[PDB]
């Protein structure tokens, strides 16, 4: 088949900037390119196809280009409603095949990430069961660390990580971090701690509870 | 105006089959071909196959011969794809969208229909109060949390005070642990609103029909 690759999966700019999206074929496919936006809602749209022709109703800041096997798709001052991830898709030959995707984001400032934790709520301790909960809210850029201490000693299994996608608004990232355990296994232990390691301090930010202080 | 109304997201167990379905509308039917893509964020997008929809002939993409079936209701522009012997490989979103020939572009896409393969069994969520620990907040702002545990499938809704407090709000996507899903939700406010005002994480699972307001209270 026709390999389509999109050599950079995550490309971050700021807003108004000239934004261009490389695509490359395995093989000769003409022009026959084909580029399309998809979005959190589920939502896909074409925006250029033919390798350079704009879809009815795509604006005029979107523009193609290429031929043969290198091909790329530019956006030239980069808008709020393009954060968004693009694909390209070659048609000159069966089976039809689409590149991995390019997932835009912006830049900003380097935040450090605000913590929080949570011990079990006392309804999920009569049902039986304890998780833990870390909260690392509205840092950047997106790479971070998260350790959980029980007593003392590192505890990596039960402990699972969510990231969301980056903020709308202030342009931030957010990490939820669940430490599960049985509630005999909690109540077995005294000193719970999640430490958030980030580029933003060469020391960790640590918050600490004593299970019932 | 062309329109691709696609059927109502799926949950079915391994090894079953599943069919679904795409209304087209807003242009002539017949002189389209119909197509389907996979969406799957382990392989990105994936071209199914399309249907000629005036004589049913189909043309696949060789790796989902035997997986998919197409077909075609053209009185009622209507167009139908099964799934067979399903496996959790076969979780995904799948897309109808139209082309003139396969050399032009997929100019309109449905909204897309989520699949879900599983052995998990339909279950509401836990929804647990997250409060500060007994002795913050320390500072100007302070954080509460809402912990959805334990529900199958995916999705649930989370609100807070009905979607009345929408700033300051991070919902973390959920994920599998033992084999339910678990989902949190942050809220941050000036510690001159709670809690002297009251704050509620509204949950919602429509595949249990079922609905959670749970206030967040200052811990004993």
């Amino acid at each position: 088949d026709i390999q389509m690759t999109q050599t950079t999966s995550s490309l971050s700019a700021s807003l108004g900037d000239r934004v261009t999206i490389s695509c490359r074929a395995s093989q000769d496919i003409s022009n026959f390119l084909n580029w399309y936006q998809q979005k959190p809602d589920g939502t896909v749209k074409l925006l250029i196809y033919y390798t350079s022709r704009l879809h009815s109703g795509v604006p005029s800041r979107f523009s193609g280009s290429g031929s043969g096997t290198d091909f790329s798709l530019t956006i030239s001052k980069l808008e709020q409603e393009d954060i968004a991830t693009y694909f390209c898709q070659q048609g000159n030959t069966l089976p039809l095949t689409f590149g991995a995707g390019t997932k835009l984001e912006l830049k900003r400032a380097e935040a450090a990430p605000t913590v929080s934790i949570f011990p079990p709520s006392s309804e999920q301790l009569t049902s039986g069961g304890a998780s833990v909960v870390c909260f690392l809210n509205n840092f950047y850029p997106k790479d971070i660390n998260v350790k959980w201490k029980i007593d003392g000693s590192e505890r990596q299994n039960g402990v699972l990580n969510s990231w969301t996608d980056q903020d709308s608004k202030d342009s931030t990232y957010s990490m939820s971090s669940t430490l599960t355990l049985t509630k005999d296994e909690y109540e077995r232990h005294n000193s719970y701690t999640c430490e958030a390691t980030h580029k933003t301090s060469t020391s960790p930010i640590v918050k600490s509870f004593n299970r019932n202080e | 105006e062309v329109q691709l109304q696609q059927s109502g997201p799926e949950l079915v167990k391994p090894g079953a089959s599943v069919k679904i379905s795409c209304k087209a509308s807003g242009y002539t039917f017949t002189d389209y071909y119909m197509n389907w893509v996979k969406l799957s964020h382990g392989k990105s997008l994936e071209w199914i196959g399309d249907i000629v929809p005036n004589n049913g002939d189909t043309t696949y993409n060789q790796n989902f011969r035997g997986k998919a079936t197409l077909t075609v209701d053209k009185s009622s522009s209507t167009a139908y794809m099964e799934l067979r012997s399903l496996t959790s490989e076969d979780s995904a979103v799948y897309y109808c969208a139209r082309f003139s020939n396969y050399v032009y572009p997929f100019d309109y896409w449905g909204q897309g229909t989520t699949l879900t393969v599983s052995s998990a069994k339909t279950t509401a969520p836990s929804v647990y109060p997250l409060a500060p620990v007994c002795g913050d907040t320390t500072g100007s702002s302070v954080t509460l949390g809402c912990l959805v545990k334990g529900y199958f499938p995916e999705p649930v809704t989370l609100t807070w005070n009905s979607g009345s407090l929408s700033s300051g709000v991070h919902t973390f996507p959920a994920i599998l642990q033992s084999d339910l899903y678990t989902l949190s939700s942050s809220v941050t406010v000036t510690s001159s609103t709670w809690p002297s005002q009251s704050i509620t994480c509204n949950v919602a699972h429509p595949a249990s029909s079922t609905k959670v307001d749970k206030k967040i209270e200052p811990r004993a």
